[PDB]
RNA sequence: ACCAUGGUGACCACGGGUGACGGGGAAUCAGGGUUCGAUUCCGGAGAGGGAGCCUGAGAAACGGCUACCACAUCCAAGGAAGGCAGCAGGCGCGCAAAUUACCCACUCCCGACCCGGGGAGGUAGUGACGAAAAAUAACAAUACAGGACUCUUUCGAGGCCCUGUAAUUGGAAUGAGUCCACUUUAAAUCCUUCCGCGAGGAUCCAUUGGAGGGCAAGUCUGGUGCCAGCAGCCGCGGUAAUUCC
């Protein structure tokens, strides 16, 4: 709010991916590492876009404070931003429900459907109620 | 199987024989003068000074108008000028062999921060590096054996976070102030 | 006598065991390279004795 | 005299390959029977149990009874001797233990003055032998 | 099948041994070499031991089948099931070697495929195999001792330099630890950024070896009496040991 500089360098757009990607460094005098929730709006008040397309990550801070630096990008459309995007960076600020069963149980269900062959209702209910 | 680097070599080497008095005590007056932590980082810099003279002995038996002498030699000579051990105009292949080990202990950060008077008492100039105070131009460094170059030799000063470069005092003022306004106003 | 197989541990188990009494902790590391460099090279004392060794009595 | 000429190297490489047998080190490391002779068989340490404390008198200019044990290994369990290189430490070792033995120091020959010893004692009963000599472990329950 | 009586050899065949997978390499280094390379890259071999096959573009496939050998499971005695020199773990051999942890997010692979699978692979935990950096107080003021600095002088200490005894303190010094918050990542932890804490016998306390020689360091005190022991070698020890404790 008082003394933070958000420079950019090495900006390249591509309408291939319909994104606008660049390198961002964050220079602060003596404060802490400012969060993404304070930085991903400081491009939104400068690129004039909605801050549901600006995705920032990768902030690694130098030895001695001052300049931390990282990578950021801007999709063209939130409709685009949910098509060509992996779900892990998409869900760092809340946009997707990702919690299935942990994979070690889902492995064992697939091999258990494999040992009860063919019967479609016992390829669904191969022990749903016995839990 | 892995994508690890695997490439890690040693940097110093042990001497040929141990316990001879014209080796360790002539090297004891270097461990104490330029104020180093132990003799492991003297065998480091003597092997650093060795491998340049390992390269420099090939470059003297290489003839003149040689491709790999003038290429490698100039590239060597433009690498130790910028490190400060060798001056500019008399850069040669011949003046590099008369070089001694003193001229690489001078070109550390630990005594180029002493002779700029940023601290006295050369063992203290180790500490105010390691104690997070003294910077290269925008980069504070707590490493005493930083080999400072010559372009960035003038910008050593206190860091802008430092007690001696900024403010926001530590506990030792704040605890001495607290006992006065803790039993009184 | 000739000590055939007995008195294994004859001289350790009868010599007096003195308590290792506590002292100042010794300065280590960079301080050890400080505190003995001053004792050997900068103080070349004008005393004689044909280079009397550092552990004299 | 020796056999030089620019076609001879069979003669040199066949005169060499037998004349390397006659020193000790190439014969003891490549014929293979000296790899069977040591009880370790390509090793440096091998455990064993203590049979009996039996003492040997040292060699000629000395006179003292050096103390030894009578280890029998678990791998290839042939009898050996072993010296306990310490002052009181025949009393720290006891009957029917398991110990570790190492070399006595100079490659299958005795050191000092013990006649016919080849092995030394480390770590009786998985606690260190010098750590019983200083007071850093005790023998278990 | 019919014929021919030939082939290989002291220029080492044939036979045997190999604690031999072959190589790119590693250590070593005046030059010549010497030794290892099971191992992450490529090429070969084998999935308990031999052997035989189906299907497939590709197999003499074993996370395909059947026979035998050897080991081994369930069983209501009728018959089934097998094969970790895949990843974690156990047992056993052993001087002797990682957690029955998380994820496909990253590098790639397969498919019908922007969508699914991946103990490949990455993230962790053990790790003093190792390699690379680097704490364990410096600063101080007497003070204790020396200084080419001092009077027209070995007048005497001192307007000035270094060191140890031994202090009293200190303050924009500081970490490891304690712990927020960001951050990193798949979600974490790391580590860096940052509040708050956090050092007077800085008690938050440096260990491994040695002190006759080779070989840097004690003829200091005591105990011992060829005993106990030390010592890689030469040696030391038998009432005053510079070697043992």
């Amino acid at each position: 709010n008082d003394t933070v500089t958000i420079r950019t360098r090495k900006f390249m757009t591509n309408r291939l991916l319909q994104r606008k990607q660049m390198v961002i460094d964050v220079l602060h005098p003596g404060k802490a590492t400012v969060p993404k929730t304070e930085i991903r709006e400081k491009l939104a008040k400068m690129y004039k876009t909605t801050p549901d397309v600006i995705f920032v990550f990768g902030f690694r801070t130098h030895f001695g404070g001052g300049k931390t630096t990282g990578f950021g990008m801007i999709y063209d459309s939130l409709d685009y931003a949910k098509k060509n995007e992996p779900k892990h960076r998409l869900a760092r600020h809340g946009l997707y429900e990702k919690k299935k069963t942990s994979r070690k149980q889902r492995k064992e269900r697939k091999n258990r459907m494999k040992k009860v062959r063919g019967t479609a209702k016992a390829n669904v209910g191969a022990g749903k109620k016995p839990k | 199987p892995v994508a690890r680097s695997w490439v890690c070599r040693k940097t110093y080497v042990t001497p040929r024989r141990p316990f001879e008095k014209s080796r360790l005590d002539q090297e004891l007056k270097l461990i104490g003068e330029y104020g180093l932590r132990n003799k492991r980082e003297v065998w480091r810099v003597k092997f650093t000074l060795a491998k340049i003279r390992k390269a420099a002995r090939e470059l003297l038996t290489l003839d003149e108008k040689d491709p790999r002498r003038l290429f490698e030699g100039n590239a060597l000579l433009r690498r130790l000028v910028r490190i400060g051990v060798l001056d500019e105009g008399k850069m040669k292949l011949d003046y590099i062999l008369g070089l001694k080990i003193e001229d690489f202990l001078e070109r550390r950060l630990q005594t180029q921060v002493f002779k700029l008077g940023l601290a006295k008492s050369i063992h203290h100039a180790r500490v105010l590096i390691r104690q997070r105070h003294i910077r290269v131009r925008k980069q504070v460094v707590n490493i005493p054996s930083f080999i400072v170059r010559l372009d960035s030799q003038k910008h050593i000063d206190f860091s802008l976070r430092s007690p001696y470069g900024g403010g926001r005092p530590g506990r030792v003022k704040r605890k001495n102030a607290k006992k006065g306004q803790g039993g009184a106003g | 006598v000739h000590g055939s197989l007995a008195r294994a541990g004859k001289v350790r188990g009868q010599t007096p065991k003195v308590a290792k009494q506590e002292k100042k902790k010794k300065k280590t590391g960079r301080a050890k390279r400080r505190m003995q460099y001053n004792r050997r090279f900068v103080n070349v004392v004008p005393t004689f004795g044909k280079k009397k060794g550092p552990n004299a009595n | 005299g020796k056999c030089r000429g620019l076609r001879t190297a069979r003669k040199l490489r066949s005169h060499r390959r037998d004349q390397k047998w006659h020193d000790k080190q190439y014969k003891k490391a490549h014929l293979g029977t000296a790899l069977k002779a040591n009880p370790f068989g390509g090793a440096s340490h091998a455990k064993g149990i203590v049979l009996e404390k039996v003492g040997v008198e040292a060699k000629q200019p000395n006179s003292a009874i050096r103390k030894c044990v009578r280890v029998q290994l678990i791998k290839n369990g042939k009898k050996i001797t072993a010296f306990v290189p310490n002052d009181g430490c025949l009393n720290f070792i006891e009957e029917n233990d398991e110990v570790l033995v190492a070399g006595f120091g100079r490659k299958g020959h005795a050191v000092g003055d013990i006649p016919g010893v080849r092995f030394k004692v480390v770590k009786v009963a998985n606690v260190s032998l010098l750590a019983l000599y200083k007071g850093k472990k005790e023998r278990p329950r």
